[PDB]
């Protein structure tokens, strides 16, 4: 059984949700 | 290990036969008592001879109908394979060890000349011949100057990097 | 696959459009003084 | 530089020169695959070096073993 | 700039000063050896590294002892 | 004694040019000019390349390191047994004088030179640099 | 000037493009920094672990999404045997239309990869078994790494910070590592074993809509309670089990049968699960060993100062070596490398021969690729750890801290180690290729008979105590009547026996001469490596050569061409010269691994024994036989699904052949070339309006040996991996 | 000191260099970024046009060869849009003028596009 678009859709944006953190902890460790 | 005796093996007597008829397949394109059939047939005793060899020394045949060699010292005298590794081993040591006491005896007699760099790379062949013929007693001496503390130097006279 | 157009604009922004912003602006950084 | 220019010396007279001249015609010994596939690096490493070291690699047993004995310890 | 420091093992032979390329090092007054002088390196900015000063020093260990840093326009030995 | 200056009308020894002279950190960054005064015309090698003629009387060239005028002072001073002064000019005009530093050449002992660089140690008695962590120190010899 | 580098102001202020170079490459030596402090370091450590953390989660994320999105995976289900595993699809405009016909492969899904991971076998056994169980895996991953990410931010605030004596706590973090981290973690995969996994191999289906009121035992948790614990080993599977159905499964949940499921060939569920269980009793026991701030416990401090032979044997002891290990970062680096290297060697060699997935023994490509993959990275991880045993002599060693105790003794007889080091590896060296030499010669020669084919007696005679009856010794789990026999005959040697008898597995396969001459081959490696990386960190901090190498530190050039020439003298040059002599030594072990097992899987056996004891046999019968498909993945009569692996190999050809050219080549060659270069772009028109900003220069000395190696050490991993997975996939 | 060469010291050389827009006497940088732009951007197009992986389809062949040249004119103007913000921290050799210059790089270079496909279409 295939997934459906919506649920690819739902983890690009918890993936990112996850981008933005990771990108919050790069600028806390570089300053 | 598993193996067979040589003598009884079926792969052993297969490449025998697999080699003296390839040596014999060579050999039919030759004149009778011409140098290239006496060279092949050379060959051929020779084959022969050393199969028959392998097979009375009480080698053990794989498989593959190759011998293997058994060099834990354990089986090799208790099923007659002494001759294969243990007995080559104590013959190298020996040889071994008199090849490195005529070397050191060597450098400790020109250690003290008074160029002591001169005898190294010009040998003094006498003074080498004859400490060359004394190394067959090397055991010996090497046990007694282990004993007495003569063979090391000591760890105080030796130089070390900084720790 | 669901959602198949995803490949054909993903693979060109992450192997075209994102490295090219990414080494304009760390050429920008390594070059401020 | 010269073993790309001897490498290419072997694989064109092997396959456009050197062969037996037949009845029909001549067929060469590689059989004209220089022209077929020497425009590529996988061409190369196939058809010259993986095809031709052949002779080489099954020479035990021979009297060209020499040369895989050579062959082995110049690698 | 690299880093050149004079150890107090110097015997004031001068052949430091003479090996080197660039003029960092010279020899000052010094009562510390028999030849009443040790060598100076005032001028480490000018200094390549190059180590030809260590090459020329007869002590062991050396007295003249380089130690590369920091690398600007005269130390990495560029004329562009 | 006095630092010498530089004149900058002395000529240039008779040279046809070539590839290996200044850059445009000549004009930018800073360049230097080593001087000297010839007893005789001769040819001598050039630094950068080539062969130049060196005029009677004084003399003056301009080169792109420090290295190079040195190499040349060097060539001078023990082929044509030539004292010589060497500059360094900076693109706002300013030109400072580098060598020989106090009139005396670095060989000779002179008095009035202060020792910099110098420990008062042998060098194996540098400590580890485990003792010169968090400190801010280049490393052991530094301190 | 610039402020790129914002960690060193030296770094900053070069004016070329070595300052670019250099700041990237010192970026994560946090203690050489500009002004860093230690409680700064760790805490900069811990955030840089949480991100690492992060970051292997969201890797797992994307390997559950893309297997679950462009996968394959419940028709691999239904068909492991007869289905290849795709990893994710392919999009690539580059490609010709035959490219994307080869690479669909008779498939719906369009051009795809086939996974060479072992991902499905593993997912499968656990107990998944939809795309949407692989989904909602994937979003949980990706859900705990942002959360990971927002823990190493949360504890780089100044409130949350933690102070220098945490992260110095080693009593209370051992506790909780291995009480917690393993033992309580052990726990609850016996829990998932148990609840989940078991019932799905017999065909349950158990989700967490369910798992509350499913049963894992009939008979409850009452035997647990009661302490009559043998209830759960009763009703095991059966020999006629099959493996997700309901057919031929029995009930049992913790058991110690041994040996493979038939089916699968693998290792039984109910088995796994009570090694889990036993594993988290014990490391929540020792977990329970140091003091921590309830007054009972073990003080690792004192531990160390007790333990020094009172004959003197060992000087002081291990006195003062908890303040070495505790202050020296580099010290537990080095450790946790070693040990975590040669952890992953023994996982490369227990899951070829004890596979622990479900038809992963059947999947040779992956088994091959999981080996080859576990053994390299144990060697670079091996090569990493002595790096930093020769960083802490460097930087952290306090000679007078650790007077008189087991580290200044091992440095104090450092000749002696470097050069029996060098014996055995000149042993070895001599004698291995002195055999092998002597066995082509009389392959050569036409009389193979002549070979030295040494019997490994030793490791036969091993094999016979754990119960291989082929060799004919008759002692221990081979012998009917011995006591070891009988011990576990009731329990585990049934299975065992049955395993390590049958030549259709991995399990302690048949050797011979020729595993005798490659494990000599392999002990020579280990032993020179191991020379080398031993030399580099005990003459880390001194040699007659430089007395005083400990005041340049871990990395650098040279010291001149003065004193007869100082190329390659710091520890970092050993660590570089050591990575050519692992790679060659992992090449050996995966060679073997490698070929021994193709011919076991073509079911010809008698090629690796008759061809493996000598190098001819080698090249031609492995190398040379086994890459006739993958160079022919294209060619000019057309390409096919291989022809990635073609073009792979030589790309790692190419990749390998340019690190020579840094390796060999040296700088100032490259320098003066670069001085022509900058001259020409001055003196050209309409090229001389744009300038640089850093100054061209060559590469460094040490740069230029570590991007060679790098060079190097891509090229020969992608070489094998594009021969290896192509010749295991084209056959199989 | 500098070697002078009749490459490099001709009249007619430094006759024939003058007139080209880097070094015309007085025109704006833009106006010399419009010249470069419009010669360069009207000669990419021609390898991307007969040498393009769609240069055996007629038709499609000059589209997709001038949207390439017009890529390669906007990757270009990027390329000259970072040179100057990095190089600027002779109105030409300046942050603003190497701007100006950069947007009349992008104006010509589309231009020249545009003039290459409808010469090719006519
Ligand atoms: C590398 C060292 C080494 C190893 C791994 C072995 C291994 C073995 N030896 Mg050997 N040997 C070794 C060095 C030497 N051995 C021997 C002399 C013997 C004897 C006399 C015997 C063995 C026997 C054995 C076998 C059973 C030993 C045992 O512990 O039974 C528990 C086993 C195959 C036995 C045997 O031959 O096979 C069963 C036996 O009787 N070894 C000597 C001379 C002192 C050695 C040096
Ligand atoms: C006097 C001769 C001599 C003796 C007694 C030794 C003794 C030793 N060597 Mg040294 N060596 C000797 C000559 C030479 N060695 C070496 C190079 C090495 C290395 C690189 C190593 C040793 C090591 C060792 C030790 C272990 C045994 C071994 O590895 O053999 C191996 C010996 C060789 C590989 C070279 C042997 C060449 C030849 C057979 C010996 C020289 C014969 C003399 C020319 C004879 C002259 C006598 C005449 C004039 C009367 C042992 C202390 C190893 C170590 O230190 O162990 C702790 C080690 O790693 N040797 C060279 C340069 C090739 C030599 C010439
Ligand atoms: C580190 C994990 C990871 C890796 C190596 C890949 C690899 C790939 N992804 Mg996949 N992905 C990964 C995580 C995840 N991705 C996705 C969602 C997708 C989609 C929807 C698509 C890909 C596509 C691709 C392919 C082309 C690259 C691309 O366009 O990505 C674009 C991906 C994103 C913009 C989101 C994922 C970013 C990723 C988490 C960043 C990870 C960075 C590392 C932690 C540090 C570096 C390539 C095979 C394409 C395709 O499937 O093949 C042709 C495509 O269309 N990924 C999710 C769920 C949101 C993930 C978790
Ligand atoms: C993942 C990265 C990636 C992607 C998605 C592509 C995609 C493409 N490449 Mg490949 N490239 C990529 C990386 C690389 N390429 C190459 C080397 C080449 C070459 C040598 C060629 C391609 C060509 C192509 C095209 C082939 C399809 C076609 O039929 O064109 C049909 C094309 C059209 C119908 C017109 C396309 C116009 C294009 C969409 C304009 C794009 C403008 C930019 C996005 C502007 C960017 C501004 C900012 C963001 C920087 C296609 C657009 C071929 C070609 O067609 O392009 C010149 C070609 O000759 N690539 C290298 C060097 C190793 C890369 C790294
Ligand atoms: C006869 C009684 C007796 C025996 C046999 C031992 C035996 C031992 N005690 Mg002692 N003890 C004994 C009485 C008592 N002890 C102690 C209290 C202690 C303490 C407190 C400690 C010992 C330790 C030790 C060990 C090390 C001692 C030593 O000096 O190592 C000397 C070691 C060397 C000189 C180095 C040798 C290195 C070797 C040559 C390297 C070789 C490497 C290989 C070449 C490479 C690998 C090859 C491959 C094939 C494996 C050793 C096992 C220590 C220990 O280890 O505990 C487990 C320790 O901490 N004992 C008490 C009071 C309670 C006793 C009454
Ligand atoms: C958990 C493990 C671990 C940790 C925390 C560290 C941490 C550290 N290391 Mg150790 N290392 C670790 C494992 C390993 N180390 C080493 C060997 C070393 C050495 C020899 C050194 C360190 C150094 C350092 C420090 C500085 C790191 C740095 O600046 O990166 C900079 C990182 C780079 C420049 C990455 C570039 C190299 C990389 C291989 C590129 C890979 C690209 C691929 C080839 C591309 C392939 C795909 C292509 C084809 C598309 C830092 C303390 C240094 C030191 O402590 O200071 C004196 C140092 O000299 N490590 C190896 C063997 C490979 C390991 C495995
Ligand atoms: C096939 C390639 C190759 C060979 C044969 C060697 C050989 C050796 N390495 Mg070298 N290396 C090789 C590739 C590379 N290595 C290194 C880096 C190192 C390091 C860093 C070290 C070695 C060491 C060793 C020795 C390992 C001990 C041993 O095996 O003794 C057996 C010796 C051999 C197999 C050498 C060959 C012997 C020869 C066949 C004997 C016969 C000679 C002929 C009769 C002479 C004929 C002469 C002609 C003119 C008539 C050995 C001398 C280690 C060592 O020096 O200490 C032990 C060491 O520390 N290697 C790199 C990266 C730079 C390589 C690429
Ligand atoms: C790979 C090189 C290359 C290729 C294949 C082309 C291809 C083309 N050019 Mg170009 N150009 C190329 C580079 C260069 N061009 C030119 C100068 C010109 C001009 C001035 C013109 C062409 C034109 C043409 C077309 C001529 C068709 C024909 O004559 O039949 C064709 C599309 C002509 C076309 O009609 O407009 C695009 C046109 O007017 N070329 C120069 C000199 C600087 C180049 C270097
Ligand atoms: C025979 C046993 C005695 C050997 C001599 C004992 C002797 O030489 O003492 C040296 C050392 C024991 O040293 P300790 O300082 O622990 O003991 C001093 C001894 O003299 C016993 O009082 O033993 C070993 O290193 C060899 C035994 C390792 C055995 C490993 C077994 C596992
Ligand atoms: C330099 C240095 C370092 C490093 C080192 C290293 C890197 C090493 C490694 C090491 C290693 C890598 C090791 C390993 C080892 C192992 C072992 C030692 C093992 C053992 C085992 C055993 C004992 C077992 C037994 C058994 C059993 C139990 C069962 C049956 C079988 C048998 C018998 C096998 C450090 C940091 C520390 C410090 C500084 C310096
Ligand atoms: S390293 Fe070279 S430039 Fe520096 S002081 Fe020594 S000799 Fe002079
Ligand atoms: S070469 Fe060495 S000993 Fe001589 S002056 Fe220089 S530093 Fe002193």
């Amino acid at each position: 059984m295939p997934l459906s678009d919506s649920q690819i859709f739902i983890a690009l944006f918890i993936a990112l949700l996850t981008g933005i953190l990771a990108v919050r902890l790069g600028l806390e460790l570089y300053s | 290990s598993g193996l067979t005796p040589c003598s009884e093996s079926k792969g052993f007597a297969k490449r025998q036969k697999n080699e003296i008829k390839a040596l014999t397949k060579r050999l039919k394109q030759y004149e009778e008592g011409s140098a290239p059939s006496l060279a092949l047939k050379a060959t051929i005793e020779r084959t022969e001879k050393r199969f028959a060899n392998y097979g009375n020394a009480g080698l053990l045949c794989g498989t593959d109908g190759l011998p293997h060699l058994i060099s834990d010292p354990g089986l090799a005298l208790r099923f007659g394979h002494a001759g294969e590794t243990l007995i080559p081993t104590v013959g190298f040591l020996y040889i071994a060890g008199w090849i490195g006491t005529a070397g050191r005896d060597y450098l400790i007699a020109s250690k003290g000349e008074a160029k002591p760099r001169e005898k190294e790379y010009i040998i003094d062949v006498p003074l080498a011949l004859k400490i060359s013929a004394q190394g067959a007693g090397w055991p010996f001496r090497v046990i007694r100057e282990l004993q007495k503390g003569t063979l090391l130097e000591k760890d105080s006279n030796i130089t070390v990097s900084p720790r | 696959m669901a959602a198949a157009y995803l490949p054909s604009v993903l693979v060109p922004l992450v192997g075209l459009v994102f490295p090219a912003i990414a080494m304009a602006s760390l050429f920008l950084y390594i070059e401020k003084e | 530089s010269l073993s790309i220019a001897i490498f290419h010396f072997s694989w064109k007279m092997q396959s456009d020169v050197w062969g037996t001249v037949n009845s029909t015609g001549v067929s060469h010994i590689t059989g004209g695959n220089f022209s077929q596939s020497a425009n590529t690096i996988n061409g190369w490493l196939r058809d010259f070096l993986w095809a031709q070291s052949s002779q080489v690699i099954q020479s035990y047993g021979s009297a060209l073993s020499a040369y895989g004995l050579i062959f082995l310890g110049a690698h | 700039s690299h880093a050149v420091k004079i150890y107090d093992t110097c015997i004031g032979c001068t052949q430091c000063v003479r090996a080197c390329p660039t003029d960092v090092l010279e020899m000052v007054p010094w009562d510390g050896c028999k030849a009443s002088q040790i060598a100076s390196a005032p001028r480490t900015e000018d200094c390549v590294g190059c180590k030809r000063c260590e090459s020329a020093c007869p002590t062991d260990f050396l007295s003249v002892r380089v130690y590369l840093g920091s690398e600007t326009t005269r130390s990495m030995g560029l004329a562009y | 004694w006095k630092p010498p200056t530089l004149d900058p009308s002395t000529p240039s020894p008779i040279f046809g040019g070539s590839t290996g002279g200044l850059l445009r950190k000549a004009q930018i960054e800073e360049f230097y000019v080593i001087t000297w005064d010839a007893k005789k015309e001769q040819v001598f090698e050039m630094p950068t390349g080539g062969a130049a003629i060196m005029r009677s009387g004084p003399n003056l060239l301009k080169l792109a390191r420090k290295e190079q005028c040195l190499a040349l002072l060097t060539q001078l001073r023990n082929k044509f047994k030539t004292d010589g002064q060497i500059y360094r000019v900076f693109p706002d005009g300013e030109v400072q004088y580098l060598h020989p530093k106090d009139g005396v050449y670095p060989e000779k002992v002179n008095a009035g030179r202060t020792a910099v660089g110098a420990k008062d140690r042998s060098i194996g008695k540098n400590t580890n640099p485990v003792a010169v962590k968090f400190t801010g120190k280049l490393g052991t010899y530094d301190v | 000037a610039t402020k790129f580098p914002k960690f060193s102001q030296g770094l900053a202020k070069d004016p070329t493009t070595r300052r670019i170079w250099y700041g990237i490459a010192t970026a994560h030596d946090f203690e050489s920094h500009d002004n860093i402090t230690e409680e700064s370091l760790y805490q900069k450590i811990f955030a840089s672990h949480f991100g690492q953390l992060a970051i292997i989660f969201l890797w797992t994320s994307g390997n559950l999404f893309h297997v679950a999105w462009q996968g394959n995976f419940p028709q691999w289900v239904q068909d492991p045997l007869h289905v290849r595993p795709i990893a994710h699809a392919i999009w690539d405009p580059h490609f010709g239309q035959p490219a994307v016909e080869a690479f669909t492969r008779g498939g719906a899904q369009g051009p795809v990869n086939i996974a060479t991971s072992g991902v499905y076998q593993w997912w499968y056994t656990i107990g998944l078994r939809t795309n949407q169980d692989l989904f909602q895996g994937s979003v949980f991953l990706t859900i705990l790494s942002g959360l990971f990410l927002f823990a190493g931010w949360l504890h780089l605030q100044p409130r949350f910070q933690p102070a220098l004596a945490w992260f110095k706590n080693a009593e209370s973090r051992l506790n909780h590592h291995l009480s917690g981290l393993f033992g309580v973690s052990s726990l609850a995969w016996t829990g998932h074993l148990v609840h989940v996994a078991i019932p799905e191999a017999r065909g349950q289906h158990v989700r967490w809509d369910n798992f509350l009121t499913t049963l894992p035992h009939p008979q409850g948790l009452a035997p647990f309670f009661s302490g009559n614990w043998a209830v759960y080993a009763q009703n095991p599977d059966s020999s006629a089990h099959l493996f997700g159905t309901g057919e031929g499964s029995g009930t049992a949940i913790l058991t110690f049968l041994g040996g493979f499921h038939p089916q699968t060939q693998s290792l039984w569920l109910t088995d796994i699960a009570h090694h889990h269980l036993a594993i988290a009793v014990v490391f929540i026991l020792a977990g329970h060993m140091y003091r921590t701030n309830f007054g009972i416990g073990h003080t690792m401090q004192e531990i160390l100062d007790a333990h020094t032979p009172p004959g003197g044997g060992l000087g002081a002891g291990h006195k003062g070596l908890f303040d070495t290990v505790n202050n020296s970062l580099h010290f537990q680096l080095g450790l946790a490398l070693a040990s975590v290297g040669t952890i992953t060697s023994l996982v490369a060699q227990h899951m070829y021969s004890l596979p622990p997935y479900a038809f992963l023994a059947q999947d040779f490509t992956t088994q091959a690729s999981l080996y080859t993959h576990h053994q390299y990275i144990a060697g670079f991880i091996l090569c990493g750890a002595f790096a930093h045993g020769a960083i802490f002599f460097v930087r952290d060693y306090d000679p007078e801290q650790n007077k008189g105790n087991v580290l200044a003794r091992i440095l104090d007889h450092k000749e002696a180690v470097i050069s029996h080091l060098s014996w055995v590896s000149l042993f070895l060296g001599f004698h291995t290729l002195g055999l092998y030499v002597h066995n082509d010669v009389m392959q050569a020669f036409g009389t193979p008979e002549k070979q030295i084919l040494i019997e490994p007696v030793f490791a036969q005679w091993i094999q016979a105590a754990q119960g291989k009856t082929l060799y004919g010794f008759d002692l221990l789990l081979s012998q009917s009547n011995s006591a070891a026999f009988s011990a576990g005959q009731t329990l585990w040697l049934p299975g065992w026996l049955d395993a390590i008898n049958s030549n259709s597995n991995s399990l302690f396969l048949t050797i011979g001469p020729g595993d005798f001459l490659v494990h000599h081959a392999i002990a020579l490696g280990l032993h020179t490596t191991t020379l080398i990386l031993v030399k580099g960190a005990l003459d880390a901090r001194g040699s007659k050569l430089m007395p005083d190498k400990k005041d340049f530190g871990y990395s650098f050039p040279c010291d001149g061409p003065g004193r007869g020439g100082t190329c390659d003298i710091s520890a970092w040059d050993a660590f570089y010269l050591a990575v050519f002599w692992m790679l060659n030594t992992i090449g050996w072990v995966t060679f073997y691994f490698h070929w021994k097992h193709l011919g076991i899987w073509q079911g010809n056996v008698n090629q690796f024994n008759e061809s493996s004891t000598y190098l001819m046999g080698w090249l031609r019968d492995y190398l040379w036989l086994n890459s006739s498909q993958l160079i022919n993945g294209y060619n000019p009569f057309g390409m096919n699904s291989l022809s990635v692996w073609a073009w792979m190999f030589l790309f790692g050809h190419l990749i390998y052949a340019t690190g020579f050219m840094f390796l060999i080549s040296w700088r100032g060659y490259w320098q003066e070339l670069i001085e022509t270069l900058a001259w020409a772009h001055e003196r050209t028109p309409l090229a001389n309006l744009v300038r640089w900003r850093d100054k061209p220069v060559a590469l460094s000395i040490v740069q230029a040996r570590l991007v060679g190696l790098a060079h190097f050490s891509a090229g020969y991993i992608l070489t094998y991996a594009a021969f290896l997975i192509a010749s295991t996939s084209g056959k199989f | 000191g500098m070697l002078e060469t009749p490459v490099t010291s001709s009249p007619l050389v430094a006759g024939f260099l003058s007139n080209l827009p880097a070094y015309r006497i007085g025109v704006s940088p833009l106006l010399r970024g419009v010249e470069i732009g419009l010669v360069h951007g009207f000669l990419v197009t021609g390898p991307f046009i007969k040498l393009g992986p769609l240069r055996n389809i007629p038709g499609v062949a000059e589209r997709a060869g001038c949207l390439s040249g017009a890529g390669l004119v906007v990757i270009l103007a990027v390329a000259l849009t970072i040179y100057g913000a990095s190089a600027f921290q002779d109105p030409l050799q300046t942050a603003d003028g190497w701007q100006k210059f950069s947007a009349g790089w992008l104006v010509g270079g589309l231009s020249g596009v545009a003039w290459a496909w409808i010469l090719t279409q006519t």
